[PDB]
């Protein structure tokens, strides 16, 4: 099953050549998209019956 | 004045423990779809309208000896009770029949059974009863000449009728009735043997009863010893010319009839799996609120 | 990510005793069964013990009831399996398998082809030199 | 001899990967939403059930309108219902009638739906005479059909029992590309919100981010311990959540390349099949083996909500675009609205 | 307002012919029965179908009874995510080649198949129909004792035939022997689990091309039976 290990093994070289940021500026970034849209999810903040498709 | 709070104590608990029986299965038969729960849904409403009969029958047995009854009233008054047992014991003679016909063909009850023919069955059912309850009224000899003043049953209806009944509608029932469930028990009996001895050969291979017999005596003691004290008696009372029967069968053995409208839903309703869930869950609704 | 490595085994002559070893790492060990499987030359995937997840229930295929003993050790995560009066039958490739999921009395695909939650194994040669 | 060179090598790179992974790891999500105020009390409410079907329930999807949508009965029935006013709008049968995924497309002039007859079908819905026919067969998966989504009208990607996913051109019918990779059947697949990724989770306890149009794997995600039942998209579309049979839902993150947060408890031992995000994200909705639902807070791992209103296994889960309603599949043959 | 009320008129009245058909589709669907038949490589799962894609029907008619029976085509041989389908199956037949106890042992896969479907958590449920074939071929190699079922399951030197067991005319006792231990290998897992929630219906089959069907129709209807006592509390 030679020819299937040097699959692996490719796709093992080219997935470990990609750069990543830290940790903390992706939960930043995740926490200011949940800020910025806070106000317009019907699920988080009730909104009046009249508004309501579903009564 | 006994007599009365009996009644009434009675009749109240009839329609309470049968009113939640009722809206339980009203509430499975929403979520779940099956003709055995209208029919036990049947069985409920027939109860309650069998202790709202014997609440109309409180006023003159408390606080009124004074004012006397119109025989119209009277007649009425005594033939809507009869009708609601009669509806009843029908009730319960088509669910034997439904589960009868379920155990024994199984293959063609799958086939033909649906909603239509059980609201089929429950109109005639009621139709039969409502007809059986009020028919003697239009016939003679099936009433009493004398006086009607005094409302009660036996003053109205001669013995006869109860007699043509109890050859008519109950004991051949009854027959059939025992009929089915020995049946079943018998079919039982086989599958049940037959499990027993696979699990003894798997216990061979691992190296190291009376269940439906009870069940069946309690359903034919609930079906036969609620009503057959009343219609012996009235046979015994029809052979002589014994006037001290009068009394008792009218507020003695006519008890343990009414009382067959509170062993039905304990043993047709409670012992069901799903149906006690639902009570279960019906529990917390209250409490909560 | 869930990985097993298989130690020990080589050669070994007839009537001999040998010992194999399973280190696991990346999931709870003690939440599952675990298995112990063969393949000889030229032959499928065989079945060969089997071990719950407290170690109370154990069972063993037929050929090697009375010379192998599975045992499982939860608090360093390793499953031991103690191989005794061995055979030329016992010649092939062993590996240890887990069930494929925790709180659970079946195991459906342990020894199946490409099964996910399996090691690389290890060779077991009965020869007389 | 070279397969144990390979295998030193294969460990190495892995070795690798997991150190510039704990080089990128400084904080956590927990450490910074830890002054973030909490959701608080989620209380949603049946609003209403949509009976109909004869057997247990698979799969359902949301039209883009917010008011349609199509449900998968393995009783051979695919159901299109107008959620508003509750009237059943279509009712398709299928030649097999074990199905397991269904599709609408994002026009709204097709459905799509396949299972262990290993074929995607395409209904057309808009058709000038007679009732919706099928338009269309995609052949070639040699492995049950797990799900679909539409791209377009003409686009379609589907994932297999067959340990493939696949993106087909519907007119001509032909498989355009196929993606490779996964040891285990893949279960489920989402959609980024341009269209130009996916990702998709198998049965070997991993997860895979693919670039539609190249054909090729992009990240592997792992930390899960058993298979992965469901899948979806942050809003941004620069993380995902994965439930698994394990027990936990998990959280991802594209650019940090690892996973940011585990959602679980003590009393949860079933596992989950069905993920999703509210409109804003801050909620992740998950349907169990428990006969429940559970909302979670998706910033701070904390369960802020229980949706307990059927009798069997919940199946699948879905949210309106609108982000009005939630919708809830379940083995007892019944759908439910939640709002 | 007027071209609403239009509206939902039409979206009324489309939605009652749906329901109507949904009806006669209930009606259809309440009366047949359905199957799933699961064999292995050589097991003689194909003798079965005979007798009588990514999965194959085959329709057969008992008595003006109708049933459908499925059967694998091209799936993958893991099974833990697709067999869940068959929850609802009035039961899944299952069938073993009794014959290949000496992978070089099938009957101990077979065993441990059989132990997986039943202590499935999904179906807790469902029945089985077991059917061990290839009764010749064991008879066969049991009087010529070039192989011997020992030392593949050594426990078989302790076993006693059944004092309630019925063998064939002209049948050895080394073969009925053989037989019911082999059933009872079955036995001993069935009968561990369930609390008569399901149980197990072994047969012997060789080749006969109207009994089988018989043996299903049978078992069949006392499941339903069974079923419908236990639901009135009499089993
Ligand atoms: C298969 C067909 C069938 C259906 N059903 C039955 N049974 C038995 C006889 C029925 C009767 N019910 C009666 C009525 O009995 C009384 C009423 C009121 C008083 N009161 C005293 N003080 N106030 N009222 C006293 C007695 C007289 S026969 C009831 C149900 N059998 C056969």
């Amino acid at each position: 099953s030679i020819a299937q290990a040097r699959k692996l093994v490719e796709q093992l070289k080219m997935e470990a050549n990609i750069d990543r940021i830290k940790v903390s500026k992706a939960a930043a970034d995740l926490m200011a998209y949940c800020e910025a849209h806070a106000k317009e999810d019907p699920l988080l903040t009730p909104v009046p019956a009249s508004e309501n498709p579903f009564r | 004045f006994s007599f009365g709070v009996i009644l009434a104590v009675l009749a109240s608990l009839i329609i309470a423990t049968n009113t939640l029986v009722a809206v339980a299965v009203l509430l499975l038969i929403h979520k779940n779809d099956g003709v055995s729960l209208c029919f036990t849904l049947n069985l409920a409403v027939a109860d309650t309208l069998i202790g709202v009969a014997i609440s109309g029958l409180l006023t003159d047995q408390l606080s009124s000896p004074s004012r006397p009854t119109q025989k119209t009233l009277c007649s009425l008054r005594m033939a809507f009770v009869t009708s609601s047992a009669a509806a009843s014991v029908l009730t319960v003679m088509l669910i034997t029949f439904d589960r009868y016909l379920a155990i024994k063909q199984p293959f063609r009850y799958l086939k033909i059974m649906s909603g239509f023919v059980a609201g089929a069955c429950i109109a005639g059912l009621w139709l039969v009863s409502y007809l059986i309850g009020f028919l003697p009224l239009g016939i003679p000899m099936f009433q009493q000449t004398a006086y009607k003043g005094q409302c009660s049953f036996f003053a109205v209806f001669h013995p006869h009728f109860v007699l043509t009944l109890s050859c008519v509608g109950f004991f051949p029932a009854m027959l059939l009735f025992v009929f089915f469930y020995c049946d079943m028990l018998k079919i039982a009996s086989m599958h049940s043997q037959q499990i027993r001895k696979m699990e003894h050969a798997g216990a061979m291979a691992g190296g190291y009863d009376f269940k439906a017999l009870r069940t069946v005596s309690v359903l034919i003691g609930s079906f036969a010893l609620c009503w057959t004290p009343f219609l012996i008696t009235g046979i015994v009372q029809v052979a002589c010319q014994e006037c001290h029967l009068y009394l008792v069968l009218e507020r003695y053995l006519w008890l343990l009839g009414v009382g067959n409208s509170l062993l039905n839903p304990l043993i047709y309703a409670y012992w069901q799996k799903e149906v006690r869930l639902q009570l279960y869950h019906m529990a917390l609704g209250v409490k909560k609120v | 990510q869930v990985q097993l490595q298989e130690s020990g085994g080589g050669l070994v002559q007839p009537g001999g005793s040998l010992r194999l070893s399973c280190a696991a790492s990346g999931f709870t060990f003690s939440n599952y069964k675990m298995n112990w499987v063969r393949q000889a030359p030229g032959k499928g995937l065989e079945w060969v013990s089997d071990i719950s997840q407290s170690g109370a229930s154990i069972s063993y295929t037929g050929s090697v009831k009375g010379r192998f003993t599975i045992s499982r050790d939860n608090a360093k995560n390793t499953l031991y399996l103690q191989m005794n009066s061995l055979k030329p039958e016992d010649t092939a490739v062993y590996y240890c398998a887990r069930c494929p999921a925790p709180f659970t009395r079946d195991c459906f695909d342990v020894t199946s082809t490409t099964y996910a939650y399996r090691g690389q194994g290890t060779q077991v040669t009965v020869s007389s030199h | 001899s070279e397969l144990d060179q390979l295998r030193q090598e294969a460990e190495q790179l892995k070795n690798q990967i997991r150190d510039a992974r704990k080089a990128c790891a400084d904080a956590t999500l927990s450490q910074i939403t830890n002054n973030i105020d909490p959701v608080g009390r989620i209380q949603m409410r049946t609003r209403r059930t949509l009976r109909g079907h004869l057997a247990k329930i698979y799969a359902m999807h949301w039209g883009t309108d917010s008011r349609l949508l199509v449900s998968a009965s393995q009783d051979g029935k695919l159901i299109i219902w107008d959620s508003y006013t509750t009237n059943k709008v279509h009712a398709i049968p299928l030649r097999s009638s074990w199905v397991m995924t269904c599709a609408y497309a994002p026009s709204g002039n097709y459905v799509a739906c396949g299972g262990l007859d290993n074929i995607c079908s395409i209904y057309n819905l808009k058709t000038r005479e007679g009732n919706v026919r099928v338009s269309r067969e995609l052949a070639g998966h040699t492995g049950y059909l797990s799900c679909c989504r539409f791209l377009d009208d003409n686009q379609i990607v589907t994932s297999s029992g067959d340990t493939t996913c696949a993106l087909w051109d519907i007119e001509t019918g032909q498989q355009t590309t196929t993606f490779t990779g996964h040891t285990g059947d893949v279960m489920s697949l989402s959609l980024a919100p341009d269209t130009r990724l996916f990702v998709s989770g198998a049965c070997d306890a991993s997860a895979k981010l693919w670039d539609v149009r190249e054909g090729m794997c992009r990240q592997t995600f792992t930390g899960h311990e058993s298979d992965i039942n469901a899948i979806c998209f942050f809003p941004n579309g620069n993380a995902f959540a994965t439930g698994s049979d394990d027990a936990t839902c998990r959280l991802f993150d594209l650019r940090a390349d690892q996973e940011l947060m585990t959602y679980s408890h003590d009393n949860i031992i079933c596992g989950i099949t069905s993920v999703s995000f509210s409109k804003s994200g801050r909620l992740l909705l998950a349907g169990y083996d428990d006969f429940n639902c559970n909302v979670w807070d998706a910033l701070k791992a904390d369960r802020a909500g229980v949706l307990a209103g059927h009798d069997n296994r919940v199946s699948c889960l879905g949210v309106t675009d609108d982000g009005m309603a939630v919708a809830t599949g379940s083995w007892d043959s019944f759908l439910k609205i939640w709002n | 307002t007027e071209d609403q009320r239009n509206e939902e008129k039409a979206q009324r009245e489309a939605n009652k012919k749906i329901e109507k058909q949904l009806q006669k589709d209930k009606q259809v669907y309440r009366a047949t029965h359905r199957l799933l038949l699961l064999g292995a490589g050589e097991s003689g799962k194909n003798t079965i179908v005979k007798q009588m894609s990514g999965i194959f029907e085959t329709k057969f008619q008992v008595d003006k009874v109708n049933f459908h029976m499925f059967d694998v085509g091209a799936q993958r041989d893991e099974r833990r995510k697709w067999i869940q389908c068959f929850n609802d199956v009035t039961a899944i037949i299952f069938v073993v080649a009794s014959s290949s106890y000496n992978q070089t042992n099938r009957l101990q896969a077979a065993l441990k198949l059989f132990d997986s479907i039943w202590n499935n958590k999904w179906l807790r449920d469902t029945s089985v129909i077991l059917f061990l074939n290839k009764q010749d071929l064991l008879a066969e190699k049991v009087l010529a004792g070039k192989s011997k079922i020992e030392d593949y399951f050594p426990e078989f030197a302790r076993y006693t035939t059944p004092e309630d067991a019925t063998p064939e005319p002209g049948e050895d006792p080394r073969v009925t022997r053989a037989k019911y231990f082999i059933r009872d290998e079955f036995l001993r897992i069935s009968t561990a689990s369930g609390d008569g929630r399901h149980y197990c219906y072994p047969h012997f089959t060789c080749a006969v091309d109207t009994e089988n069907i018989r043996r299903v129709f049978n078992d069949c209807r006392d499941i339903i039976q069974r079923m419908h006592l236990r639901q009135y509390e009499l089993l």
